[PDB]
C-alpha cells in the first residue's frame, strides 16, 4: 500500500519487525529513484499519519528547490548607483547586458541583482518592453526540476513528459497544487481523457500529451511562460 | 433534349409606385386632398451600450469608461403634427397581364413550351385564386409595415380609375380582414375579378390605393431607410436616413410590392405561422430561414423545371406559387 | 443543445411622442389649449477662464494674458414669458402589447421557448407591478427633467382617449407623489390597470399626458439640447442648440422613454441612491457607472440566458427587469460590441 | 477559377461581355459573405493581375480594422500631469480604475489615454506588473475580426473555428502573414495534418482544431496573449 | 433660491462624490448659509445689477 | 486675483480641504462653498 503526493513515494518494506512489542514496518519515501528517507514507523498508523511523517522532508525539499531554481532579478536604478527603483525576477537575460557601472549620462539603468552587475541603459519605454518579453511566471522554479528535453520549444528535440514528471505540475501532490479536473477544465478536455495521460504504462490506455496541450499547460499553470 | 434557357428573364406584373405619407384629422378623410405632407427631421441622439459585450465580464472599467464617452448620433425622424391623429399613405398600382411571357429567352423550344404550360394553367383555372390573394393584401393594409402595428383603426380606400375620373370605389376596415387568413366577401371578389381580368390581359387596370391609420398625435410613422454605407466612422454623426419623394416621407414600392406578394401560404415546413411573400427559395430575411430549400423539392427552380422539361404537373398549390413567381418577375438563369 | 438566437431584435412598447412646451398663468390650466408655445432665442455670452489648467499654463503672465482675450459665444435659450409662470408639456403615449414577440429572431426553437417562458410570467403575475411602476413614473412629472427641480406646483392631466374624444381623466399632484418610493391610490392603481391591459395585447391603450409646472415669471425652462457639429468655426459661433419642433422649444422623445422606465430599483448595489432606467447593465450616464455590471450575475443578458437556455429562472424583481428590458426594446445577439 | 487572399476571395461572373470590343469578365471581391467590390477586368489577365487589381480595397480593409481595433493605451505620467514617461497599450484595463486628475501625493499615475481619464497611482513596481499581465500582443487588432465565442477562455462556450476565421490569421494571404508550413512547426505538427484543419467542409477529411492548439496558436502568433 | 449646493449633477468617482458630499455637510453643521445668504441679501439690496 | 502661484485659487483650496483634509480659512470656506453655488465645469 504505497503513498502518492505528487512525484513522491512512500513505501513499506514488505515485512515488518516488533519494536518495543508493537509491530512496525520500515516505510521508504523516494523522489522517483532518488531514495529520500527512511522511518519505522508502526502498524495501526492510518495513511494521513504515514503521510505528515514525511511532510516535513517534503516540504524541506520544496524550499531547497524553491530558493535553487529562482529566476534571476533585474533592478531598475537611477543613475547615481543605488536607491533601486523597481525589481522584475526575469526568466533570461536581455542579452544586450555587458558590465557596467551606472553613471549619470542616462537616468535610468538595468542592472543585475548578482554582484558583478552587467547592466543596460533604459528610458523606462524599453525597460516596460524588456519586463513584458522577459518576465517569470511565479512557478518558474519548477522548470529547475524537469529534464530540459521537455521544456523545449524546438519540436525536433522535444519529447513528451512521463508520467512522473507530469505529476510534478498535475495532482493534489504536486508543486502546483493543481488537480486533474482543474488541469482538464483548463485544456478544455474531459477528466476521464486527461486521466489516460496520467498512467503510468503505454500499456494501461495510456496516451502522451501533445506538444501544443503541454506547453499551453506549461503555461496556464504559471510555470513556463511560453510565449 | 429540351434543356433550360442560358438567359430567362420576367418584367414583373403588379407595378406599384412609390407610397407618399400625408397627415390629417380622422373624419376628414373625404376631403384628404390637401392633406399637408410628413416631412422629414433631424434630431440628436445620445444612447450608451446596450448591445451584447464581446468580452463578457472580463472588463468593467471599460465598460464605465464607455459609459462616460457615451454615442453620439444625428438620426432622422418622421412623425405625424402634434394636431393630427391619421397617417394617409396614398400610392397607385397597374396590373398589367402577360404572365408567362419572358422579356428574354435564348431557346426557341423552351419558351414555346413555357407559353403552353401557363396557357394550359390559365385554361384550367383562372388567375381567381392569385387575384384573390392580391386583393386581400390590398384589402388589409400590409403596405403599411410598421404604420399599421397598434393602430387603433386602418381604412383602405380602393379607386379603380378607367379614364381620368374613376371608375369604381372599394371600401374596407383592414382590421376586419386579417392578416392570417383569406376569407371571402362579395367586394373583395369583384376586386379579386378586377385583378384577375388585369393579369389576363383582357384589360387594363389602374388601380389608387390610399390607407387611413389612426395611430395618434405627433406619433412616429416609419418610412423606408436609405443606404448610409461608408460614413458612420469617420463622423458618424448622421446614422439614419429616411427615404424621400421631394419633401415628403416615402415608402419604397419595392417595400409596397414586397407586401402585395405576402400570398405563399403552402410552403413544407408549416402554414400556422401564415404568408409569406413569394420567392424563389422562399425565404425571410427577419427569421433568417429560407422555406422552401432546394434539398425538398418544393422550391420554384426545381417546380419549373420538373413542370416545363419532365411535364410533372405539380400540386394546384405549388402551381399558384409557380405561376405568382412568374408574376413577380426576376433573372432566372445560369448563374 | 438550444443556444440564443444570433440574431434578436425587439421593438420598443410603450413609445412616447416628442414633449411640446408652452407657457402660461397658473389657474388658466384648464384653459390652456391656447397658450403659445415656448419659443428659442439667441443671446451673446461672453466667458471667464474658469476651468482648471496644466501646469504648462498657471504662470501668471499667461493666465493674465489668456483673461485678456476672452471668449465669446451664441447660445440658444428658452424662457417663460415675463407675465405667465406655469410650462405646460404635452405629449402622448402608446401602450401596446406583445411584449415577448421579437422583431427578428435567427432559431425558432430559441423563438418559441423565449415566448413560452414570457407566456408563464404573463400567467404568474400580469404586468400589474410594472404597469403599477410606469403609472407612477407617469404620476410623478419625472419627464420634465430639469424643468422640475425646484419646483413649487408640479400638476400632471392625463387622458386615457379611446375614440377621437376623452374617455378617461386622471389628476395627480406630481410632488405629493415621489421620485423615491412606490406608494398605493385607487386612481393610480386604475390607470396602472389600463396600462397593464394595454401591455397584455386585451386592448389599445392611447394616453395624453400633460404636465403644468408652476416655476416663475421669466425663468428659463430647459429643453432638450441638440448637438452642433462645426469644424473649423470662425470664433465665436453658437456653443448650444436646443430642440424644437415647428418654433416650439421641445423635448426628444427618447429622453421622454428614458425617464418613463426609470423603474429599476433591483441593482445589487444599494437601494438608497433610487429607481434608475432599465438598461442591459443598467448604467446611468450621470453617474458615469455601470450598476448590473456583468461579473455580477445581474445585468440582462446573463439572467435572460439562464432563464431561458438552462431554465434558471431568478428572483421575480428580477424577472420584472428582464420582462421591462423586453418591452424597452433593443439589439440583443451577435451584433456585439 | 475563385482567387483566394486570405479571408477574400475573387470569383469571376460566369459569363463574360464585350467592352471596347475585347472579351472582359467581372470579377466580384468579397469578404466572406460581405461582396465589397467588382470590377470588370479583361480576358488574359493573369491571376497575379487580378490580385493587385484588388490589392488596393484589401489594403484600405487592413488599414481600417487595424485602427478600428487598436487596443487601449496606458500612460505612466507623474503628479503634475503632462509630460507622459511610458506607454504601454492594454488589451484590458486594470479595474481599479476610477476617474482621477493626478495630484503631487504621489509621484507616479498610470492614466488611460482616453480623454476623460480613469487613471490608478502606482509605485514602477505595480505598474510592471500591470505591464506584464495586462500588456497586447503585436496583432491584437485581429482579435476585432473574430467572433469572440472563438476567442473565449470558459471550455463550455468555446467553439472551434471554421475554415475561413482559421484564414485570418494562417495563410500566406492572411492578417498574420504565417503560412501554414510555419504554424505546423509552430505546434510541433506536420503540414499534412494540419493541412487537414484547412479543408472547408466536414466531409473532405476535415477536422476542427482543439481548445489547447487553437489558444497555443494564438499564444504564438502574437495575436491573443492567452495567459 | 432652490438648495442642494453641494451635490454634482455629473460626476465620476463615487468614493469622491461622497467624501465632496459630507465635506459640504460638515461646512453646514459648522455655520449655515448665513454668512454667504447676508452677502448675496446685501448684493440684492443695493442695485448692483 | 487668486493666482494659483499663490494657495489660494478654488481648485487647490478645494483639493486640499477634501484630499488631504486640510480645511482651509473659514473664509476661504466661505469661498469655496460660494463657487460651489456659482456652478461649473471642474474637470481636466
Amino acid at each position: 500500500n504505497a503513498i502518492h503526493i505528487g512525484p513522491f513515494s512512500i513505501t513499506p518494506a514488505a515485512r515488518g519487525l516488533h519494536y518495543g512489542g508493537l509491530p512496525h514496518h520500515q516505510w521508504t519515501l523516494y523522489y522517483g529513484p532518488r531514495e529520500m528517507a527512511i522511518k519505522t514507523l508502526p502498524d495501526s498508523y492510518t495513511s494521513s499519519e504515514v503521510r505528515d511523517e514525511f511532510s516535513d522532508i517534503i516540504a524541506e525539499f520544496v524550499i531547497d528547490a524553491r530558493h535553487r531554481y529562482a529566476p534571476d532579478v533585474l533592478e531598475l536604478v537611477n543613475s547615481d548607483g543605488d536607491a533601486v527603483l523597481a525589481r522584475v525576477a526575469v526568466s533570461r537575460l536581455p542579452e544586450a547586458l555587458s558590465g557596467c557601472i551606472p553613471d549619470d549620462r542616462f537616468p535610468y539603468w538595468l542592472l543585475t541583482a548578482s554582484r558583478p552587475r552587467l547592466g543596460l541603459p533604459v528610458t523606462l519605454n524599453e525597460y516596460t518592453a524588456l519586463a513584458v518579453e522577459l518576465s517569470a511566471p511565479p512557478l518558474a522554479w519548477i522548470t529547475g526540476l524537469l529534464p530540459g528535453e521537455v521544456l523545449t520549444h524546438d519540436a525536433e528535440e522535444w519529447r513528451p513528459p512521463t508520467s512522473w514528471e507530469l505529476r510534478h505540475v498535475v495532482g493534489e501532490g504536486s508543486f502546483t497544487g493543481v488537480s486533474g479536473a482543474a488541469a482538464a477544465a483548463l485544456l478544455g478536455m474531459s477528466a476521464t481523457n486527461f486521466r489516460k495521460y496520467t498512467a503510468g504504462d503505454s500499456a494501461a490506455n495510456r496516451q502522451k500529451i501533445s506538444f501544443a496541450a503541454w506547453h499551453y499547460l506549461l503555461d496556464r499553470l504559471g510555470v513556463k511562460r511560453a510565449s | 433534349i429540351l434543356s433550360t434557357a442560358s438567359v430567362l428573364a420576367f418584367e414583373r406584373k403588379l407595378d406599384p409606385s412609390d407610397a407618399l405619407m400625408s397627415a390629417g384629422a380622422w373624419a376628414q378623410r373625404d376631403a384628404s386632398q390637401e392633406w399637408p405632407a410628413v416631412t422629414v427631421r433631424e434630431k440628436s441622439v445620445r444612447g450608451t451600450i446596450s448591445n451584447r459585450l464581446k468580452t463578457k465580464d472580463r472588463d468593467p472599467a471599460k465598460l464605465d469608461a464607455s459609459i462616460q464617452s457615451p454615442n453620439l448620433q444625428t438620426v432622422d425622424v418622421a412623425n405625424l403634427p402634434s394636431d393630427a391623429d391619421t397617417l394617409k399613405v396614398r400610392f397607385t398600382l397597374r396590373v398589367l397581364g402577360g404572365a408567362g411571357t419572358p422579356s428574354a429567352c435564348n431557346d426557341a423550344a423552351y419558351r414555346d413550351k413555357l407559353l403552353q404550360t401557363v396557357a394550359t394553367y390559365v385554361n384550367e383555372q383562372g388567375f381567381a385564386e392569385l387575384a384573390r390573394r392580391y386583393a386581400h393584401n390590398l384589402a388589409n393594409a400590409r403596405f403599411l409595415w410598421r404604420n399599421r402595428v397598434g393602430a387603433e383603426a386602418v381604412e383602405v380606400r380602393i379607386n379603380h380609375i378607367r379614364q381620368g375620373e374613376v371608375a369604381r370605389t372599394w371600401r374596407f376596415d383592414a382590421l376586419a380582414i386579417g392578416l392570417r387568413d383569406f376569407k371571402a366577401d362579395a367586394e373583395l371578389d369583384a376586386l379579386a375579378e378586377l385583378i384577375a381580368s388585369g393579369l389576363s390581359g383582357s384589360g387594363h387596370v389602374l388601380l389608387e390605393v390610399v390607407a387611413f391609420a389612426r395611430i395618434g398625435d405627433g406619433q412616429e410613422v416609419f418610412p423606408s431607410q436609405e443606404l448610409i454605407l461608408d460614413k458612420g466612422d469617420k463622423k458618424g454623426q448622421k446614422s439614419k436616413t429616411l427615404y424621400s419623394v421631394r419633401d415628403a416621407a416615402a415608402i419604397h414600392s419595392q417595400k409596397i410590392g414586397n407586401a402585395l406578394r405576402t400570398i405563399d401560404t403552402w410552403y413544407p415546413d408549416e402554414d400556422g405561422l401564415g404568408p409569406i411573400a413569394v420567392e424563389p427559395y422562399g425565404s425571410v430575411t427577419s427569421q433568417g430561414k429560407a422555406y422552401r430549400q432546394p434539398k425538398q423539392k418544393l422550391d420554384f427552380y426545381t417546380l419549373l423545371d420538373n413542370w416545363v422539361l419532365r411535364d410533372e404537373a405539380p400540386a394546384v398549390e405549388q402551381q399558384h406559387y409557380v405561376i405568382a413567381n412568374l408574376i413577380r418577375g426576376g433573372v432566372f438563369g445560369e448563374a
